[PDB]
């Protein structure tokens, strides 16, 4: 559970997350989905220490779902990201912090804009056109810095994402067993089943 | 009215009726006394034999605190035990911190403050006992008597319970006839007599005499129960005086 | 009257009515007898049923190998107090490798009951207890009242019509105290004592409950056909 | 940091340098190290600068409330007792090293306090990294029955020794004189022996030297009417 | 490992004639990796400006904390907080975390609305106040900034001259620091107008 | 013990009413009337100060209208001291929300929170309830302009126009008569003052006996402005509407 | 033990009255008269030193109290209740303000804190309300001079001038005729002494009257020199002699 | 530090040097290590200056409160209070205290409380870093029931040697005399005791 | 009518439990008097030992609170000792925290504050006592400060407490009306005690033996009580002129 990438194009946010889970010297699973839907138009991917990642993600999910029911209203991606950041900033000075890095990809229905937020385990939040955690950015950012436009289509974003994964697969020592790719737009969240 | 329904309420007189009602429970109890002698103190109590089935000399009433203090009380016996348990905790913490055994005046105030605290709130009931206690410390012999209000003074002789008036009169004679003082062995004899004389107020049932003493010369300043020959000698002296 | 609303209130004559009302619950309870010699101590209890389909309410509770009691009044209060005695007996054994003296057990029960008579919110215990035991000073019998008063006796009885058994034991005092080294005869004296408190009903096989403890006898309870011998 | 305290005829004087440092870098060249606990009780602090300021303010606040409660002017022994018990409780973790001085109805007083909560009495004291340089001067020139003028001179000379010889100390000398039956006189920058010389060159730039991408007015005003 | 240099960044403030200036770089990084070139480190509450360097999560947390507190202040006091008062509030708030501190280097800048007096102040991570007349510096290139400010600064500079001085102090300091740069902002603050200028600089 | 002196503030009557809530509402019925009117382009808050004095410093005085944040204000009817306790709690809640989500708190969420605090005092704790009724005037980007009221029971409801305090029966009838949905702020200002002028127990309605506030998008472009009226400004609007 | 009175002792009656607050106001009515007058360049607060015995030293009993260097207080009603409120008010000025902002609170906010404490004694468990009404005079930079009244309920109101206690109704009428927005501090003191004479039966002099002002900064009362911005307290208690001097020009 | 207390015919005398060090720097050369906890009950302090001052202040408080309730405390009682604080907080304290006092009933008494918080009643006691060098001298020269003048000489000579060899000890020799006659302070300067 | 049982306001704005606590104050039927000299403060109180079985040495209403502060109490002995213990604890704590001896007036204020709390909090009853604190304060000199169940306190030139307080008060008032000073102009405390006893004799109209009185004296740095023989010497001097 180490690779997560995100890219915000014209009308959508695309999140790509690796499928591998390793216990010791053995790869236990090659189809793991490192993501949770927080609301119909907000998706969060995650990576960090074993256990903490899913526990934190599900805890956030429960809280946003609770808010949605109470107010009969979907929080904006910005509001959700701020809530998540505070929880991590809270957590870093706890007895045992939650070692979890996240990307939040959401489509704001009010502003009609896609939004990508990158938050690390310290509670360091930034809004970006594209982002990553760990070492993923070391391999991929030079390609994204070169090819990225803000007026890219979803299809062009997927093609640039394929190039990023290919570079990861070439130069990265670990085998991460490919990625699951999900798109967040005005119509909601869907998974690209062939990548 | 209604001032007597709740503890710690001042009546228009400035009285705490609940404490005064606790005194009634004390006045209902058996007679207990204390006598201050030349180098110590003597305690004695009337134990009513309600039935033949009571095992003689087993239901002990006088209680020791630390190793140098004796305590006896009249009224609600459980309340007295509760007070002595506290007294024992107070004496232990004093000795723990200061090393020396608790002085009698110091011990008297510890009991006094605790009993007084049970007159401050409506969530507790006052103590239904008057406690006579004392012993020997570094400054000599001390005898005290403590009431339900928390009030206590030092005494030459003390008495409480149903036959307190009779006992007091007897104690007053001893004070007048012995300004130089009374010996420990004499005080034991006199204590037996006074309980026997005070038993006229409880003449329906027969009773059992119980005596204890702390004396610098006779008990090395430690609290001990009067047993065997010395107890019988005191009983004989007492029986001779009533006839 | 105006002074019986709670345990924290003395009456004008210095009485505690809630404690007296708790004492009344014991008088409504079924009769139980206690007596001892110099070698053994015995409990005899008349158990009470709800109706003919029901069981007979147990009256005797074991506290340790050398100690136990019988109850009269609120049974759940006896369970609380007997549980406390079990713990205290057990604390003495585990910490000091020492069997708890019966006299000390009585002092502990007195103090526990007393706290419920001086504080607001609580209530007095609504049960009376007869504690028998054999310790380093021989056989013992104690009577517990929820006022806090605990008394060591040769023999006694508590519950409804207990006065009849108590008078009998007061007559028989010189006889039953001398029954040393004969458990069956001591029990007989107890069964004869409790018989002085019966009216209309008699001692049957599921009605009678007996317990005994002594010199070389652990605290054991007899019920059912084990007491037919004494009927 | 160099701080000293000196007793004299009818009172006490304290003094300090004005350099605060973060490692080898000078953070502030004119720092104020003479703190007021109460009008006539002043203290100077060495060690962790935030701790010396915080502990002085806290005890100063409680001293003020105590003074109002008792209808009496605050005493130096009270400030001392409150400071030491606070510092002792925190077992040296509050890194405050103070010289406390003042006048009160009892007289004039001078004490030092360690961070772990130990205190000392003396006629002359010094604390901080330059305390050895200062104490050398004090041990050479101190005498009994000093006048006000002699004490101020001795105190400032002791700080100067720290300024010139200790790298942890520098810039200016601050002084506060507390005399019996008088207002305490705080003499900020009593000596100024370290003014920077004029530079060889002016480094004022021509306007338009810096490249600019965007300009905009920042709205600092509240939401407007109409 | 060192929390005060993980993310990098710098802030500098200066006083001039009837004006103050405060400036900062725009970089946020994860040690060697540059993450954001739009991470502004200067915030304002009414007319009082606060720059914060150090650990980025604490920068964001403290901004939110001081917005929180200055908003309550305003509702109760019925007036905007002044630079002198806010400085004490920052100090108090930092010291309350004495043994678990925010890893930051805050810098206050502003003009008192009643006296018209220019004001700047700096703090260490635990609350100690540095109230300099001339300039305050903070961040991973504070040594560099001290060097620039000490030589470039002169008192009583006019607003547009102060802009050039503080800009050149920031830029050249940042270009000698690996963890600072990636853009820069300068605020020029007068009693009732504030101008914000983004500077062009090298992007390495 | 202590039970003897317990009034038992959180019990039902045989009819299923909460004694203390009902009696608190009786208290509030003697408080100065406060009115809220919602228009398409803003909200008006108008309230009557209780029998004042000439020596009262009006320009620094506040007993009726309070600011919770930049978007939300309240009008008070009842015990002023009780209100300030709740007002400060609401101010904190608004800032807690803003810190957490980085967005201004929606009006209803603030109202529900305060109303829940009132509710708690009626169900547990054995304490007397807050003798306060609020009118909430606020704006957010979900529902726009909103009026709410809450009372000591902790029940709250939404309104186009509403009154609390004294003579609410008379006031509500007058508002129900003249209120229309397409009404504007300037019209609502007039309606509020006219209603107070007719319902007041005083001889005449003057500037020194009033507190007034508006919430307008009459702030330069897409944003909202709160205006707590000054004594001279209340005097001017009284002349403009033709009451003095 | 334990405080088992966890329920309110002040409750609404069927008519909507809070009895204990009304009764606390009645206790205030029985109290000795105290007043306050605000001038353009200051505020004055005054009261009678009703000595319980001539053997008592009435100088040791301070009815007018310094809360901060720029804020003072006086009362009518129960003296002991006032004394403990002054202790709490002095402390809260530090704990909830000075230790946070490094400066003393403005008058209105300190009043607000005192009011809150008095409100809580009206709702919290097992307590009665305070049996005092306070008059708090003060100055701060941005609000200028101010005068506030605080009642047992916790309600507070700002005044140009007012009176509380025994003869407050007559005194307030007297103040309405004399007050204007152009009064100088010495004029306000003169009016205060005139007003206070009406409610006093016996001796009327500097030893039986207690009077303080919030006015100009007093650098002579600061206790130290050297800091220009620190100019001294605005609160000053007038001496017995200073009062008598103004009673000759009465 | 060099401290000692010595019982004699008329009572007890406490003795001490005046040097406090931070490493090799003498932070105070005129320290008063003889500390009053009650009128005629004093103590000599060694170890952490912070700890021993804190302890002594607490003891002074306890004995002041004791006196208000129960009258003058015995020296044994004072030693017991010292011990309770030192024993129960042994993990967090570095304190070596000698307690000395005069009763009329008991006369002069000396109690030493070393690091662990144990108590030892002795005719005389020595403690502090400098005491190591005078175990031989003090054992050979101490007699019971000495005169005031003899006891002063014994302490003066003993602490002189402790000062001579121990770098952590020095300055003036302070002494406090506890008898029926009252409390007397003595001081002896280097020029006096160095030539002994 | 539960407003009379606990410390809440009656319709008249009164606290009846406080008023009834004042009445308990006179339950002992003892009168006390306090006066100030030049260098001292003297307090005298009647001593009545009605029972022959009592140890008269233990019968006392004068307390040594600290080395400098003395306290005489008017009221029942249980509440008196309650107040005495608390005052001793407060005085000792003060010295530990603030590094100097607690002043007489500061202790009086503290005990007065504690008493105020009992008049406001329902669960605590007032103590039925009046406390007269005496000392020679290092700043204020000879000091008399008295506290009551209402939580009221004030300093005094002289004062009297008990059933016949008015007679003693007027007697003292008349003397100070003559002398026109705030104290007894006398060098020795012995003569100040003689003044105090003489004026109590005049005011009450009763003669005293050595066992009928109890005397406390405050001087600089100590407060002490006189023995019966010390009082006898005082009574002899009074009779011989
Ligand atoms: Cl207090
Ligand atoms: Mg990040
Ligand atoms: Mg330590
Ligand atoms: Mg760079
Ligand atoms: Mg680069
Ligand atoms: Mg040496
Ligand atoms: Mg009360």
């Amino acid at each position: 559970m180490d690779i997560i990438l995100g890219i915000r194009v014209q009308d959508s946010v695309i999140l790509a997350s690796s499928k591998a889970v390793t216990r010791g010297i053995s790869v236990l699973k090659d189809s793991d989905d490192k993501t949770r839907q927080l609301s119909p138009h907000t998706l969060m991917s995650f990576a960090g220490e074993a256990g903490d990642t899913v526990q934190f993600a599900e805890y956030i999910q429960a809280n946003i779902q609770l808010y949605s029911i109470r107010e009969d209203y979907e929080l904006s991606p910005q509001a959700v990201s701020s809530f998540v950041r505070q929880e991590l900033a809270k957590s870093i000075r706890s007895r045992r912090p939650y070692q979890v890095n996240v990307l939040i990809g959401g489509y704001d229905k009010k502003k009609n804009k896609p939004e990508l937020y990158q938050i690390d385990y310290l509670g360091t939040k930034v809004e970006l056109p594209y982002g990553a955690h760990g070492y993923s950015g070391f391999y991929t950012f030079s390609l994204l810095d070169h090819h990225y436009r803000p007026d890219m289509t979803t299809e062009e974003g997927l093609d640039l994402l394929k190039l990023c994964v290919q570079e990861l697969e070439k130069r990265m020592p670990m085998d991460f067993k490919g990625v699951i790719v999900k798109i967040v737009d005005k119509d909601g969240i869907r998974q690209v089943d062939d990548f | 009215t209604g001032y007597d329904l709740s503890n710690s309420v001042f009546s228009p007189d400035g009285r705490n009726f609940q404490v005064e009602y606790a005194v009634k429970a004390v006045e209902n109890g058996t007679t207990s006394i204390g006598i201050k002698c030349n180098d110590g103190v003597v305690f004695a109590v009337e134990k009513l034999i309600t039935s033949k089935l009571l095992v003689p000399q087993k239901n002990v009433k006088i209680q020791v605190v630390d190793r140098h203090i004796g305590c006896v009380y009249s009224g609600l016996i459980p309340d007295g035990r509760h007070l002595v348990n506290r007294g024992r905790e107070e004496a232990a913490s004093f000795k723990k911190l200061y090393k020396t055994p608790i002085p009698i005046p110091a011990f008297a105030d510890r009991l006094g403050q605790y009993v007084q605290a049970h007159t401050l709130y409506n969530s507790v009931r006052p103590f239904g006992v008057s406690t006579i206690f004392g012993g020997v410390d570094k400054n000599g012999a001390h005898l005290y008597m403590l009431e339900p209000s928390g009030s206590y003074w030092g005494y030459k002789g003390a008495a409480t319970g149903k036959g307190r008036q009779s006992a007091k009169a007897e104690l007053e004679k001893l004070v007048d006839h012995h300004p130089e003082g009374l010996s420990a062995r004499e005080a034991v004899k006199q204590a037996a007599k006074i309980i026997y004389l005070a038993h006229e107020d409880n003449k329906e049932k027969d009773f059992e005499l119980e005596i204890s003493w702390c004396s610098l010369s006779e008990t090395n300043g430690l609290h001990k129960f009067v047993k065997g020959d010395l107890l019988q000698e005191a009983i004989d002296f007492a029986q001779k005086e009533i006839n | 009257n105006n002074y019986d609303g709670d345990t924290v209130t003395f009456s004008p004559t210095g009485r505690l009515f809630q404690v007296e009302y708790a004492l009344e619950a014991i008088k409504q309870g079924s009769v139980t007898v206690g007596l001892r010699s110099n070698t053994h101590a015995v409990l005899v209890a008349l158990k009470r049923n709800a109706d003919e389909l029901s069981s007979y309410q147990k009256k005797i509770i074991k506290c340790d190998e050398h100690m136990g009691l019988s109850l009269a009044g609120l049974a759940p209060d006896a369970r609380v107090l007997s549980n406390y005695l079990r713990q205290q007996c057990n604390y003495s054994s585990l910490v000091f490798n020492r069997k708890l003296a019966v006299e000390r057990a009585g002092h502990l029960l007195c103090d526990k009951a007393q706290k419920n008579t001086q504080s607001y919110g609580g209530r007095p215990y609504g049960v009376g207890l007869l504690i028998i035991g054999y310790d380093k000073s021989g056989a013992h019998l104690l009577e517990f009242q929820p006022s806090g008063n605990v008394t060591e006796l040769y023999g006694t009885a508590i519950g409804a019509r207990s006065q009849g058994a108590k008078t009998y034991l007061e007559r028989t005092l010189d006889t039953f105290i001398k029954i040393d080294g004969n458990p069956d005869e001591l029990i007989k004296a107890g069964v004869e004592a409790i018989s002085q408190s019966l009216r209309d009903e008699s001692l049957t096989v599921d009605n009678l409950s007996i317990a005994i403890v002594g010199k070389d006898t652990p605290f054991t309870i007899y019920d059912g056909e084990a007491v037919a011998k004494y009927i | 940091t160099t701080i000293v305290g000196v007793k004299f005829n009818n009172g006490v004087v304290i003094a300090a340098d004005t350099r605060s440092t973060q490692g080898p870098i000078v953070a502030d060249k004119n720092c104020a190290k003479l703190h007021r606990i109460s009008p006539k009780i002043w203290c100077a602090g060495a060690g962790t600068a935030a701790d010396t300021e915080a502990v002085t303010q806290l005890i100063g606040s409680n001293i003020e409330l105590h003074s109002l409660y008792t209808s009496r002017e605050p005493r130096v022994v009270s400030a001392l007792q409150m400071l030491k018990q606070h510092l002792f409780k925190y077992q040296g973790h509050i890194g405050a090293y103070l010289i406390v001085a003042g006048v009160d109805p009892t007289g004039s007083h001078l004490f030092s306090i360690h961070a772990h909560g130990s205190t000392d009495v003396g006629y002359y004291l010094s604390l901080g990294s330059g305390s050895l340089a200062a104490m050398a001067v004090l041990e050479s020139h101190w005498k009994q029955d000093l006048t006000k003028e002699e004490a101020i001179k001795l105190a400032s000379d002791a700080i100067q020794a720290g300024i010139w010889n200790d790298l942890g100390s520098g810039s200016n000398v601050d002084v506060c004189v507390m005399e019996i039956g008088k207002d305490a006189e705080y003499l900020r920058n009593y000596l100024t022996p370290n003014v920077r010389e004029e530079k060889q060159k002016s480094y004022k730039f021509p306007r338009g030297t810096t490249a600019v991408l965007k300009e905009s007015i920042v709205n600092i005003c509240d939401i407007q009417e109409e | 490992s060192d929390p005060s240099s993980i993310n990098g960044g710098i802030v500098v403030a200066m006083t001039g004639k009837d004006c103050v200036a405060i400036a900062c770089d725009l970089r946020l990084g994860s040690q060697s990796l540059g993450v954001s070139n739009k991470f502004e480190k200067i915030f304002h509450y009414g007319h009082v400006f606060l720059g914060i360097t150090g650990l980025a999560t604490d920068v964001t947390t403290l901004n939110e904390m001081f917005r929180y507190k200055t908003n309550l202040y305003k509702l109760k006091e019925e007036r905007a907080i002044e630079p002198e008062t806010f400085t004490q509030l920052v100090s108090s708030s930092l010291y309350e975390r004495r043994f678990g501190p925010y890893f930051v280097g805050p810098v206050v800048a502003g003009i008192n609305s009643k006296s018209g007096k220019p004001f700047i102040a700096g703090f260490d991570l635990i609350g100690c106040i540095d109230e300099a007349k001339d300039f305050i510096v903070s961040g991973t290139a504070s040594d560099q900034l001290f060097g620039m400010c000490e030589s470039l600064y002169e008192p009583n500079l006019e607003p547009e001259d102060l802009f050039e001085t503080i800009s050149q102090a920031l830029l050249n300091a940042a270009d000698r620091d690996a963890l600072s740069g990636w853009g820069a902002v300068v605020y020029i603050i007068k009693k009732d107008e504030v101008v914000k200028r983004y500077l062009k600089m090298r992007q390495d | 013990g202590s039970r003897r002196y317990d009034s038992r503030t959180t019990i039902f009557s045989p009819e299923g009413r909460l004694y203390q809530v009902e009696y608190a509402l009786e208290s509030i019925s003697h408080a100065g009337t406060a009115i809220g009117i919602m228009a398409s382009d803003g909200i008006v808050l108008a309230a009557e100060r209780k029998v004042t004095s000439t020596l009262l410093e009006q320009d620094t005085s506040t007993e009726k209208l309070y600011k919770l944040n930049d978007k939300i204000a309240v009008a008070v009817a009842g015990l002023t001291a009780d209100a300030e306790i709740l007002i400060n709690t609401a101010r904190i809640h608004a800032q807690n929300y803003l810190k957490t989500y980085n967005e201004d708190i929606p009006v209803e969420i603030l109202v529900r929170r305060l109303s829940d605090i009132k509710q708690g005092y009626t169900q547990h704790g054995g304490l007397r309830p807050f003798g306060v009724s609020f009118i909430y005037a606020g704006y957010d980007d979900r529902y726009g302009y909103q009026l709410y009221t809450s009372n000591p029971s902790g029940n709250y409801t939404g309104w186009k126009a509403i009154s609390v305090g004294a003579n609410t029966s008379a006031a509500q009838t007058l508002l129900q008569m003249d209120y229309k949905d397409d009404m504007k702020v300037d019209d609502a200002i007039e309606l509020a003052l006219k209603t107070l002028s007719k319902t007041t127990d005083s001889s005449a309605l003057t500037y020194d006996r009033l507190e007034f506030a508006t919430i307008r998008k009459g702030a330069n472009d897409g944003e909202v402005y709160q205006k707590i009226f000054k004594p001279q400004e209340i005097k001017d609007i009284l002349v403009k509407t033709g009451i003095t | 033990m334990t405080d088992r009175y966890s329920f309110s002792l002040t409750t609404f009656s069927p008519s909507g009255k809070l009895g204990q607050i009304d009764y606390a106001l009645t206790a205030v009515k029985q109290g000795v008269t105290s007043l306050g007058i605000k001038a353009t360049n200051g505020v004055v607060i005054a009261t009678e030193k009703k000595s319980s015995s001539p053997l008592a030293m009435s100088e040791t009993l301070s009815k007018v109290s310094l809360l901060t260097p720029d804020i003072g207080a006086v009362y009518s009603g129960m003296g002991p209740d006032y004394r403990v409120l002054v202790d709490k008010s002095r402390k809260v000025a530090h704990t909830s303000y000075k230790r946070i902002y490094g400066e003393y609170p403005p008058t209105k906010l300190l009043v607000s804190e005192v009011a809150k404490i008095m409100q809580e004694a009206t709702q919290s468990g097992g307590v009665r309300p305070f049996g005092v009404s306070l008059l708090i005079a003060g100055h701060d930079e941005f609000n200028g001079f101010s005068l506030y009244q605080v009642d047992p309920s916790g309600s507070y109101f700002p005044w140009k001038a007012t009176a509380i206690g025994k003869g407050s109704v007559a005194a307030k009428t007297f103040l309405e005729k004399r007050w204007n927005d152009e009064l100088e501090l010495e004029d306000a003191i003169h009016i205060a002494l005139l007003t206070l004479k009406e409610s006093v039966e016996g001796e009327f002099n500097g030893d039986t009257i207690e009077l303080a002002i919030i006015g100009d900064e007093n650098p002579d009362l600061l206790g130290y020199t050297g800091i220009p911005t620190d100019k001294g307290p605005r609160f000053r208690k007038l001496t017995s002699q200073e009062i008598n001097d103004r009673l000759e020009a009465l | 530090t060099s401290i000692m207390a010595v019982t004699f015919k008329d009572g007890v005398i406490l003795g001490a040097d005046s040097r406090t060090t931070t490493g090799a720097y003498i932070a105070n050369r005129v320290t008063d290590k003889l500390t009053r906890v009650h009128d005629k009950i004093w103590c000599c302090r060694s170890g952490s200056a912070a700890d021993t001052q804190a302890i002594a202040d607490i003891v002074q408080y306890h004995l002041e409160l004791y006196t208000s309730q129960y009258g003058t405390p015995s020296t044994e009682t004072a030693a017991s209070v010292f011990k309770e604080l030192c024993y129960e907080n042994k993990d967090n304290l570095t304190a070596g205290i000698i307690v000395a006092g005069y009763d009329d009933k008991n006369k002069g008494e000396v109690y030493t409380i070393p690091l662990g918080g144990s108590v030892h009643k002795l005719p005389y006691a020595i403690a502090g870093s400098g005491s190591t060098f005078i175990y031989g001298y003090c054992d050979k020269n101490f007699r019971e029931n000495m005169s005031k003048e003899e006891t002063v000489d014994f302490i003066k000579h003993s602490l002189s040697q402790a000062i001579k060899w121990d770098g952590s000890s020095g300055g003036v020799i302070r002494m406090v005399v506890l008898t029926a006659a009252g409390v007397e302070r003595l001081i002896f300067y280097p020029d006096e005791y160095e030539q002994l | 009518g539960y407003d009379r049982h606990i410390t809440i306001f009656s319709p008249e704005g009164r606290l009846y439990q406080v008023e009834y606590a004042f009445k308990a104050t006179n339950q002992t039927n003892i009168n006390s008097l306090a006066v100030r000299g030049k260098d001292c403060t003297v307090v005298i109180s009647q001593k009545k030992v009605p029972d022959k079985l009592l140890d008269p040495t233990t019968v006392s209403y004068i307390f040594c609170i600290s080395r400098t502060i003395g306290m005489v109490v008017n009221g029942p002995i249980p509440d008196a000792r309650n107040a005495a213990l608390r005052a001793k604890a407060e005085a000792a704590e003060f010295r530990y925290k603030y590094g100097y001896d607690m002043p007489c007036d500061v202790l009086a204020k503290r005990m007065a504050n504690l008493s105020q709390i009992y008049t406001q909090r329902a669960y605590m009853r007032p103590l039925g006592v009046i406390l007269t604190f005496v000392s020679v304060d290092e700043e204020l000199g000879p000091s008399i400060y008295k506290t009551d169940p209402a939580g009221y306190y004030v300093g005094y030139k002289a004062t009297a407490t008990g059933p016949k307080q008015q007679e003693i008060t007027t007697n003292l008032e008349n003397h100070f009306k003559k002398s026109k000073i705030d104290h007894i102009n006398e060098e020795s405390w012995e003569k100040v005690v003689e003044f105090a006893i003489t004026h109590m004799i005049d005011a009450l109209g009763t003669e005293f033996s050595k066992n009928d009185l109890e005397v406390g004296v405050a001087t600089k740095d100590k407060f002490f009580t006189l023995s019966a023989e010390n009082i006898e010497e005082r009574l002899v001097a009074i009779a011989e002129q």
